[PDB]
RNA sequence: UGUAUGGCAAGUCUAACCGGAGUAUCCGGGGAGGCACAGGGAAACCGACAUGGCCGCAGGGCUUGCCCGAGGGCCGCCGU
RNA sequence: UAUGCCAGCUGGUGGAUUGCUCGGCUCAGGCGCUGAUGAAGGACGUGCCAAGCUGCGAUAAGCUGUGGGGAGCCGCACGGAGGCGAAGAACCACAGAUUUCCGAAUGAGAAUCUCUAACAAUUGCUUCGCGCAAUGAGGAACCCCGAGAACUGAAACAUCUCAGUAUCGGGAGGAACAGAAAACGCAACGUGAUGUCGUUAGUAACCGCGAGUGAACGCGAUACAGCCCAAACCGAAGCCCUCACGGGCAAUGUGGUGUCAGGGCUACCUCUCAUCAGCCGACCGUCUUCACGAAGUCUCUUGGAAUAGAGCGUGAUACAGGGUGACAACCCCGUACUGAAGACCAGUACGCUGUGCGGUAGUGCCAGAGUAGCGGGGGUUGGAUAUCCCUCGCGAAUAACGCAGGCAUCGACUGCGAAGGCUAAACACAACCUGAGACCGAUAGUGAACAAGUAGUGUGAACGAACGCUGCAAAGUACCCUCAGAAGGGAGGCGAAAUAGAGCAUGAAAUCAGUUGGCGAUCGAGCGACAGGGCAUACAAGGUCCCUUGACGAAUGA
């Protein structure tokens, strides 16, 4: 039972985005972030720099950490960053949130999930 | 203390000269004015007006002041008993007012009209 | 954003640029379970006595006279937890600890929370406040603080149309249940908090239901009174911009 | 509502037979009483293994490894840029209360680094020195002989 | 020792205690110290994969079976 | 239909329930010794009438003074009689008077009395005389020094554990103890009296190496404070009693010096603001107590009563709490603000008086013995070879010497001088004062809201309850009838209410009397569930139900 009331929102807004437009990872995230806060991902940049790739939006269904370092020109996408995490990455591409995410792709295409 | 049971302890078991302040009763417009006080410790001598029990509205003197109790005794404020006798009726000071003072004591008209005490 | 400042006449005297804490997105549940710590930190240890029920050297007979294996102190009953005048089985402890912690990010999250809830007028009329306004909080030159007369700061919350808290807050209820015997008879709505710099408002602090406290400290609770986000606030010009680095 | 909360009326509250919560004998003894007979399972073995040497004649070093020196270069711009110059010394964390400090070579190095520490592992060396650096040893540091 | 929720995150939390104050609440300070950030070895002592290969779920892509495939799975390789 | 069954009704019985809180329980702050000048405790007295409680002590619910207070009063406890108070009583604060007997109990004896001048007993001083003094006993626990279990845990049990716990003996204080290194040993170019708090750490260490037991250095804090002898060298330069005279002590050493920044002595430099002794002596703060202290008791309706509803008005540096015939900032006490006193902080801080700090050179002058240390036997500890202590035995050096740094010996190194002494503050408890509460609310909470350690039980040690509520006001029921009648009853009176009439708010169940409905002297027993009939039912809070016929019409189906 997610206690935090944004979480609550923007898990009803990934759902909207997946149901109705055609977006099928929004639905996805949502039901990763509908799961125990343990199942989370904590994802540091040392990760997104190995697998991510330009021009493909990283969804993160969790949090991302500024651990390692990231060079890669990405826009990096999830519910949370960590102070550090979303400095490094502004640096060389750009930190958004999921909610921006939805928004501007709301049929979730050319995005590569992350963990 | 700000304790109910304190509060009701302190009163009911205040000694003699702390109980002074129990049969206090509110003066009159008049009175006020002239003595500069809202109320006083009602005395035998003084005259009062009912203005709170089944007697409301009544004027007396002042007949009786039990400290013990912190009740007064005013006159024609009775009840008639079963053999047709007329004995008191106990009036608390604060369901009454002072109409008039009993200034015969130079102790308590000073204490009236001195600024820095009250009576 | 801006804020409009308002001189002790109720008239407009510039205004200001409203912080960015007040933008702090509401968290109603951070801001309830710093209002909860709160609340328990403040509650006294009890208990009952260590010994009550145990001050007798009463035995039980066994078996043999037809009643129970229940200790007996001149054919009554005693200490065991059945009997009357026994022990409490599992009674209230003092060495219990009553108090919360919580981590000073996670409460200090909670203030900001609180302060933002301030500045949503629906947020604010929704947490039961009564006033006729737009902007809120409601921002008064520094020269609220040297007001003296509590009727003066009556006349200026009129003349903001932000008094009728103050009348709804204006009656005590007395209490359902025994708190009455321990000296909690009544209660009240909560209703203006006056927040100043240098000191808390003399002249405010006795109005129905109204809270004062200075931007150095002002907590979640008195943002956020009973854990409700969106109380009817007052800054006074220097508070407002003090409160900003919370 | 909780485990606890619906135990009223259940007479037993979990615990099977009203005949099993009793006394030490439903757990086979107290603490840990039966580790070598009838619970012997999950234990560590009994007897005795090793020895220990007095504590104020044990070394504690700060060790630190070159991965985290190289992925934070830019950061700590606090530090000598040289021809990159760091005194590993004044990087490690808690390295007053440590007997000396040692930097361990795990991850890689890709900048040219000049390191001061007063000990350098030998794959340390390597990948400093392998990507253009150089490894300086500090005068404490000078014990390896 | 689990779990659920919440904060922060390569960090995290302060303890005693100090100041303030609206004076047991509360605001500020306090990182001593704990746990985590490297392990192996009785000890001396030595000290590691910011990814090299193959599968492949979800998801994405495409010209609609073919690509990319985090997590996961099987190996390599590294420290002792 | 009798005996009777079930449910209800009126009235009891009972005292649950609801509401109420003069009592508890717990937390916090403050404060903190008493006694031979006879305490604490107990006994017996003491009132106009007085049994209990409280007070007091033959001056007996009190006497005196000063201040406060004030028109009343004569305790709990509302009677009767009577008295006291403006000659300022009551009442409160401070100080004083009195203060029986037993009691450490002290002239001697004794179940609270008695017999014929008494510090009994033990001590110090001493005019050697009880002449001057001390001790004794108490206190809620806290504190210090001694003696020291077992149940229990180990699933048995011996070591171990419970535990240096329970309990016992001795003793101090308002706090105790500890304390200015023969320390530490993050080994250092480092720390620098002692407690305590946090941590170090369940780490080191112990252990049928089982179960279990369990520190320290350091660090961060709190509070901070450092000194005095013995001896060397001086050698009566001294101390105590007394108004003085005079006496006592003291060469077996009073007194000066001095105390590891070693000191003494000799020779010089310089100087003291150290120390030690002593005078003065708070601010602030905290706890408690007290003075002062704003504004409605206006209209209408209801009511027995307005603090209620409706209307109108006011204060607020005061909207904490209590009282008052129902819900009160504005009726009364209080509350905010300001101010005053006492106590504690504290005979402290500061200030002052006096004294003299310190340095060089020389000098083997001085520097604590059954000690340091070793062995035998025990206890204790985490202390392991390496804790601390007891007991028996042995037993050293002299600063050019000695001890410590977790096995011994020797060398090096670093640290530090034992076998003499004192020492503020920060910490423990809760008797006592005050405050507080998501604690209990009369079978609860204390055993104890009440006569509570009461009644009562036991030879004794010891054990030990239960009992709270009339009403706004006693208006607590006059008169009359009846009766053996201050009984009870009837009638009557009071009050909103007597089914509020005295263990008197409310008044449940079990259960009782009378009574209503249903059943009932030919009939069978888990007392009922579900169906369907009889009989029974004021309103309200449920409004449906029956029959012809017609419509629809699952499985089934003539
Ligand atoms: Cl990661
Ligand atoms: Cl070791
Ligand atoms: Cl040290
Ligand atoms: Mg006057
Ligand atoms: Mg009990
Ligand atoms: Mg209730
Ligand atoms: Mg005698
Ligand atoms: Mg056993
Ligand atoms: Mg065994
Ligand atoms: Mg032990
Ligand atoms: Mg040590
Ligand atoms: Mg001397
Ligand atoms: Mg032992
Ligand atoms: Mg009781
Ligand atoms: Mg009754
Ligand atoms: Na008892
Ligand atoms: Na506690
Ligand atoms: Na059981
Ligand atoms: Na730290
Ligand atoms: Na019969
Ligand atoms: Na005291
Ligand atoms: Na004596
Ligand atoms: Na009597
Ligand atoms: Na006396
Ligand atoms: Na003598
Ligand atoms: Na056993
Ligand atoms: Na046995
Ligand atoms: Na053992
Ligand atoms: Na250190
Ligand atoms: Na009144
Ligand atoms: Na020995
Ligand atoms: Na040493
Ligand atoms: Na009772
Ligand atoms: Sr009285
Ligand atoms: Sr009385
Ligand atoms: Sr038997
Ligand atoms: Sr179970
Ligand atoms: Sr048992
Ligand atoms: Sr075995
Ligand atoms: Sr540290
Ligand atoms: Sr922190
Ligand atoms: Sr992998
Ligand atoms: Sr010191
Ligand atoms: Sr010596
Ligand atoms: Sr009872
Ligand atoms: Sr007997
Ligand atoms: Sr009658
Ligand atoms: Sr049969
Ligand atoms: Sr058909």
């Amino acid at each position: 039972s997610k206690t935090n009331p944004r979480l609550s929102s923007l898990i009803a807004d990934l759902k909207s985005a997946a149901r109705s437009s055609g977006g099928a990872v929004w639905g996805d995230v949502a039901e990763r972030l509908e799961k125990p806060r343990r199942t989370h991902a904590e994802v540091n940049l040392g990760r997104i720099e190995r697998y991510a790739q330009e021009d493909e939006t990283v969804v993160v269904p969790g949090k991302v950490l500024g651990s390692g370092v990231l060079q890669k020109d990405v826009t990096v996408a999830a519910v949370d960053f960590s102070g550090t995490a979303e400095t490094k990455i502004d640096q060389v591409g750009e930190a958004v949130s999921l909610e921006q995410a939805i928004e501007n792709n709301p049929e979730g295409s050319h995005v590569r999930v992350i963990r | 203390s700000k304790q109910p049971d304190k509060q009701r302890k302190s009163q009911r078991r205040a000694p003699l000269h702390e109980r002074h302040k129990q049969v206090r009763a509110t003066l009159s417009a008049d009175l006020r004015e002239e003595y500069g006080q809202r109320n006083v410790r009602v005395n035998a001598g003084d005259t009062v007006e009912v203005l709170r029990g089944d007697f409301a509205g009544e004027e007396g003197e002042v007949i009786n002041v039990d400290l013990d109790k912190a009740v007064i005794h005013v006159e024609d404020v009775t009840l008639e008993k079963t053999d047709g006798e007329e004995v008191p009726r106990p009036l608390d000071t604060s369901n009454v007012r002072v109409t008039d003072l009993d200034l015969e004591d130079e102790k308590r008209e000073a204490r009236l009209e001195s600024e820095d005490d009250s009576a | 954003m801006q804020a409009t400042i308002y001189d002790l006449d109720g008239n407009t005297d510039g205004e200001v640029d409203l912080p960015d804490v007040f933008e702090t997105p509401v968290r109603s549940d951070l801001i309830g379970k710093a209002v909860r710590a709160a609340q328990a930190n403040r509650k006294q240890d009890y208990g009952s006595d260590e010994y009550a029920g145990l001050r007798t050297p009463a035995e039980s007979f066994g078996s043999g006279r037809g009643q129970a294996h229940v200790p007996k102190q001149d054919g009554r009953a005693r200490r065991v937890p059945q009997a009357v005048k026994g022990r409490s089985a599992h009674p209230p402890k003092t060495e219990k600890d009553r108090s919360l912690d919580l981590n000073d990010k996670e409460r200090q999250l909670a203030v900001r929370s609180a302060l933002a809830a301030t500045a949503d007028a629906d947020l604010v009329a929704d947490r039961g406040h009564e006033f006729d306004r737009d902007e809120v909080p409601v921002v008064v030159s520094d020269d609220f603080e040297d007001l003296v007369k509590t009727q003066e700061v009556v006349s200026l919350l009129e003349a903001l149309d932000v008094h009728a808290d103050i009348d709804r807050a204006d009656e005590t209820k007395i209490k359902a249940g025994q708190g009455s015997a321990r000296g909690r008879k009544y209660r009240r709505p909560a209703s203006i908090l006056f927040v100043t710099s240098d000191e808390p408002s003399t002249a405010a602090r006795n109005l129905a239901g109204a809270d004062v406290a200075t931007a150095s400290e002002v907590n979640t609770e008195d943002l956020a009174p009973g854990g409700a986000p969106g109380r009817l606030t007052v800054f006074t010009e220097s508070a407002l911009a003090e409160v900003a680095e919370r | 509502t909780s485990k606890k909360k619906r135990q009223r009326g259940s007479r037993t509250h979990g615990g099977g037979s009203h005949k099993n919560r009793r006394g030490a004998g439903h757990r086979g003894g107290r603490g840990d009483a039966g580790r070598d007979k009838h619970e012997f399972h999950n234990h560590e073995p009994l007897g005795k293994s090793g020895f220990k040497r007095p504590q104020k004649v044990q070394e504690e070093a700060a060790t630190i490894d070159v991965r985290e020196i190289d992925e934070n270069v830019t950061l700590l711009a606090a530090d000598d840029v040289a021809e990159f110059r760091v005194d590993v010394r004044d990087v490690v964390e808690e390295a007053d209360d440590a007997d000396y400090v040692k930097v361990l070579g795990a991850g890689q190095v890709r900048h040219e680094l000049t390191l001061i520490a007063d000990d350098f592992s030998e794959g340390a060396r390597e990948k400093v020195e392998g990507a253009g650096g150089s490894v300086e040893l500090t005068d404490l540091g000078e014990e390896r002989q």
